[PDB]
């Protein structure tokens, strides 16, 4: 077909976008001391997670769809799957952590600055990466996640991902569902307070556009995380419940749709004035 | 050095008019927010009117709204205060003081003596 | 080598101890909330501080450290020492209400307020406004020998706003005047329009309820709106 | 006012005292500045940038 | 009409001084310094970054070994650093959180501080008993202590916001002599190398030259437009520089009694916080509120280079007393040492 070049160019743009963007974020935090805040440590974690996303995971996944067979070996294929799951989980978790950070800031302001210090930040970062590794690597390397399955396992270059019910439900609940619930409740209560503050301001300024300003930013921060990863994670639970309810192309397509969220992250989180300055100071 | 010389002023009938002038030098007059500050006899000072850099932003104390016209001549480094239709409460010494900082909107000047950026003043007195 | 190495180890331990204690200092310090109390003249700013030298006052509410500082022991040539306070979370600005007649230090206070609001280092510091001497204001206004409209002609064109919260036993004119002063301070705050800092007015000391509670609520509001605006939700 | 005339008096004594000194020529004064600079110019580490071998901060 | 005749005679006197000064102006340093070769683009880089503070740094001072340096910050902490091995030799918590000044003893014994608490606190470092205690607290000002410097371990001069300067003695704790005659707040002072006399900046844009032993003002220089933030001597003592809020640095000679030269540039709208020379006396370093540190030349008036860095205003600047390095404090709590 024309399919080879047609998909190849798009996936090349995706790999380049994710890499260039996240590299740029990391180097900005490395070459400016003003960007070394507690919140920025979180965004550094996010940036690293998305950097390994677009450096190994997405290129080898692209190579998998274009050549439709892997040469590199069995062990390295499970490893690759592992690093995929690790990057995804770390990403989603980090997003949830940032959400929790803002909820703590606006809910308990007096205790915010007091509690959240540098060692505490590093402890949360390392905690996130540990929970992501414990929900990815150990089941894969210990083979907890297992007819057709044994067939594809034992066959070397059969690069299919077959999970049992017990692993797919709990894997998805750990990486996506719990963070989604947390984020929803968090931004909901935050929005309530914001609305209240806008009300007080309106009472003291007699001098719906602000409501729009408050709804838009929440709409986009939840939207980009929803639209990309929601159909995929719902697909997994439908694939567990009723087999042959979803064809195998839909799976791959949705997964890629989810991957692109990693490329959108630097844009929805580096809208700082200082981030912009630090960006264009490196891009001249 | 820095000096601001109050000229004009004197004994005038209430309801009359009087044009106060201030000649400044020793500094780049174009940049500095000038203002007129008064000191009543036997009572503390009160700010009256200010003028900004371009000659646009102009405020008055509410007692003298509109009847006072403050205008600056950047072209020769000189300041002008046009007073019209005087009131018996206006009798006081009118000083022309500049704001100390370049290129700004804030001023801290009504604060009392040994402040160097203020002249000696002229006497405006309301007739009987 | 022989003993420089010991110097390294000694200095290392000293560095450790200092580093440790300093880390313990950072917690209490950053948890402490610094406030600047200032007033123009005959402001009743000595009563709130009655409610280190005599300048500094640290008071505690709900395990939330407040550290106030009064500048009442300095001269009024202000422009050099006021730059020292750019980290203070709020400037409590206390002005008398019936000083319109005699002079007009109410206009002087308004001037000072505008100056602080537009000052280039203090472009981040919210002003908690305490309107004091409410009963005295009422007395002067009802007495009527002292007319605000002399020193503020536009008061003839300013009526009671729609959000009026009247307390009974009060002249509606007195209420209108009260709100007029309040609005005179608000319009200056709304002139900038960037929304980095705000002015919260209040009425004070006619009822002697503890104004710390207002201070509390407003401090909470200031920091909450700092994070809120920085996160572009505002 | 009467408290100010004492200050004015004191200022007249101040101006009176600083009115009578010697002043030397700008050309010679500036020549001395130039001479001092051209003398001590070789010992200056900021002026001639420091070799990193002998640099105490490297 | 007494005040009128007095002011007339005073103005006339002033006019005579103005004319006598204008008569001495036969050439300029700008005219005669034509043959002197330029500096060239000679630039510095950050060899050390000393971070320890929680709030903004208001001042620093170098010691006479060029090794130790004291820095005070508005959190009420006083940190005594070591330049080479970037350690912390001492940390002295203050009584008042706000501190506007600090000073180093020339023998390395004592360390002074001061601020809006109106009292100059002297701290000993040579305590055989151990840690640091307040040695002697000096109080004589009705205003804030803007700056101060040690003559020696025995007597110390201070500057203040009550319009005055005072020379103290540590043992009695009293004022040996009192300097009055400025107009506004006295923002900074600088001693001489031979310490017989010292200059001072003030808020009337005029720097005065006093004599320490007698206590009298020899000359009053009026060249600037607004408040003079910092003043620093020259290596031989015959000139000095003043930064101000008129965005200009000026060089004044004492034997010429007038402003010799102004260093300015039109892209500057903000004040000069601090100044200093080098060891040789060729470079004039000045911190501005545009967050840089501009390095000017003392002879040709062209800037040779610039010092990038701090995220907020630079409060203080100092040069090692052998001229080996430069240090700049800011309001981002960071010290940068340059070469
Ligand atoms: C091996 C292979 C073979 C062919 C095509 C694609 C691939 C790539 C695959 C599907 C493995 N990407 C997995 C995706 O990144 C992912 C990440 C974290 C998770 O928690 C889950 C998850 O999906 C499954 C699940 O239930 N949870």
């Amino acid at each position: 077909e024309v399919w080879v070049v047609g998909m190849g160019i798009v996936m090349s743009l995706i790999v380049l976008a994710i890499v260039f963007g996240n590299v740029l974020v990391i180097t900005a935090i490395a070459k400016f001391e003003r960007l070394q805040t507690v919140t920025n440590y979180f965004i550094t974690s996010l940036a690293c997670a998305d950097l390994v996303m677009g450096l190994a995971v997405v290129p080898f996944g692209a190579a998998h769809i274009l050549t439709k067979t892997w040469t590199f070996g069995n062990f390295w294929c499970e490893f690759w799957t592992s690093i995929d799951v690790l990057c995804v989980t770390a990403s989603i978790e980090t997003l949830c952590v940032i959400a929790v950070d803002r909820y703590f800031a606006i809910t308990s302001p007096f205790k915010y600055q007091s509690l959240l210090t540098k060692n505490k930040a590093r402890v949360i970062i390392l905690m996130v990466w540990i929970v992501s590794g414990l929900t990815s690597f150990l089941p894969i390397q210990m083979h907890w996640y297992r007819q057709e399955a044994i067939n594809c396992y034992a066959e070397e270059t059969c690069c299919d991902f077959f999970t049992n019910q017990a692993y797919a439900i709990a894997s998805s609940i750990v990486s996506f569902y719990v963070p989604l619930v947390i984020m929803v409740f968090v931004y909901s209560r935050v929005f309530q307070e914001a609305k209240r503050q806008l009300q007080k301001i309106d009472k003291s300024e007699g001098r719906c556009l602000k409501e729009h300003k408050a709804l838009k930013t929440l709409g986009i921060i939840m939207g980009t995380f929803t639209l990309c990863w929601l159909p995929f994670f719902i697909v997994n639970i439908v694939h567990v419940i009723q087999d042959n309810l979803i064809r195998k192309e839909v799976y791959i397509l949705l997964n890629w749709i989810g991957y692109v969220n990693s490329g959108f992250n630097p844009l929805i989180y580096c809208r700082s004035p200082d981030f912009r300055i630090a960006f264009q100071e490196l891009l001249c | 050095q820095v000096q601001l010389q109050e000229s004009g002023g004197g004994l005038v009938q209430p309801g009359g008019s009087l044009r106060l002038s201030c000649a400044a030098s020793g500094f780049t007059f174009s940049n500095y927010k000038m203002n007129w500050v008064r000191q009543a006899p036997g009572k503390g000072l009160e700010w009256v009117s200010d003028i900004s850099q371009s000659g646009a932003s102009i405020s008055y104390t509410g007692s003298v709204k509109g009847r006072f016209t403050i205008s600056r001549d950047n072209a020769k480094n000189t300041l002008y205060l046009q007073m019209n239709s005087l009131k018996p409460e206006d009798t006081a010494v009118y000083y022309c003081a500049r704001c100390p900082a370049p290129f700004t909107r804030d001023c801290f000047d009504v604060t009392s003596t040994t402040y160097a950026y203020r002249g000696q003043g002229t006497q405006v007195t309301v007739s009987s | 080598t022989e003993d420089q190495r010991n110097e390294e180890k000694a200095q290392r331990e000293a560095n450790k101890k200092i580093e440790k204690q300093l880390q313990k200092d950072k917690q209490v310090y950053r948890a402490t909330h610094r406030l600047l109390l200032l007033g123009a003249g005959e402001s009743g700013k000595s009563t709130i501080v009655k409610q280190s030298g005599i300048f500094e006052t640290k008071f505690q509410v709900d395990k939330v450290n407040f550290h106030m500082f009064d500048v009442g022991g300095q001269r009024d040539e202000r422009r050099k020492w006021i730059q020292c306070f750019n980290d203070v979370t709020a400037i409590i600005f206390v002005v008398a209400s019936s000083s319109y007649n005699m002079t007009n230090r109410l206009q002087e206070a308004l001037n000072l307020f505008k100056s602080i609001w537009n000052n280039r280092w203090l472009r981040t510091i919210s002003v908690i406004l305490f309107l004091n001497k409410q009963d005295l204001l009422a007395e002067k206004v009802l007495a009527g020998k002292s007319k605000i409209e002399d020193y503020f002609p536009e008061f003839a064109r300013y009526t009671t706003p729609e959000d009026a919260t009247p307390e009974p036993g009060e002249d509606p004119r007195v209420t209108r005047a009260k709100y007029f002063i309040r609005d005179e301070f608000l319009r200056i705050s709304t002139a900038s329009g960037d929304g980095r800092h705000y002015c919260y007015p209040h009425f004070t000391c006619a009822v002697d309820t503890e104004n710390i509670r207002r201070v509390f609520n407003d401090c909470r509001d200031i920091i909450q709106r700092m994070h809120l605006r920085q996160y572009e939700l505002l | 006012n009467t408290a100010s005339i004492a200050q004015a008096r004191k200022l007249v004594e101040q101006l009176k005292m600083e009115a009578n000194i010697d002043r030397i020529k700008v050309s010679k004064a500036a020549a001395d500045l130039m001479a001092y600079c051209e003398a001590h110019a070789k010992e200056d580490p900021l002026l001639t940038p420091v070799p990193a071998s002998e640099n105490p901060f490297r | 009409s007494e005040l009128d005749q007095l002011r007339q005679e005073a103005e006339q006197l002033k006019n005579q001084i103005r004319d006598a000064r204008k008569a001495c102006a036969d050439a300029t340093l700008s005219q005669i310094t034509n043959n002197i070769d330029p500096v060239g683009r000679i630039q510095m880089r950050t060899r050390r970054t000393l971070r320890g503070h929680l709030a903004k740094i208001y001042a620093m001072h170098w010691g006479t070994d060029s090794r130790l340096l004291v820095s005070a910050s508005q959190d009420g902490k006083l940190i005594i650093w070591d330049s080479y091995t970037t350690n912390k030799v001492h940390a002295i918590p203050l009584r008042s959180s706000w501190v506007m000044t600090c000073a180093y003893a020339p023998s390395g014994n004592y360390v002074a501080c001061g601020g809006l608490d109106n009292i100059c606190s002297i701290y000993n470092l040579k305590t055989r008993e151990g840690n640091v205690r307040v040695s002697r607290e000096l109080a004589g000002h009705t205003g804030y202590l803007s700056c101060c410097r040690f003559l020696d371990d025995n007597q110390i001069v201070t500057s203040s916001g009550d319009t005055t300067c005072a020379l103290w003695d540590i043992e009695t704790g009293q004022q040996t002599t009192t300097f009055t005659g400025h107009t506004g707040d006295v923002m900074s002072l600088s001693l001489a190398p031979d310490t017989r006399l010292f200059v001072s900046g003030a808020c009337d844009a005029s720097a005065k030259l006093w004599d320490v032993r007698e206590g009298m003002c020899r000359q009053t220089f009026t060249g600037h437009e607004s408040d003079i933030n910092a003043i620093c001597f020259f290596p031989n003592g015959n000139a000095f520089a003043t930064g101000s809020d008129d965005a200009t640095c000026r060089l004044f000679d004492l034997r010429a009694d007038q402003e010799l030269m102004t260093y300015s540039h039109d892209n500057i709208i903000c004040g000069i916080t601090s100044v200093s020379f080098s060891k040789s006396g060729r470079l004039l370093l000045a911190g501005y509120d545009d967050f840089n540190c501009n390095v000017w030349d003392a002879l040709k008036a062209d800037r040779a280079g610039v010092l990038a860095g701090h995220d907020n205003r630079v409060s203080c600047l100092g040069v090692t007393d052998d001229g080996m390095a430069v240090a700049t404090g800011s309001w981002d709590s960071f010290l940068k040492i340059w070469n």
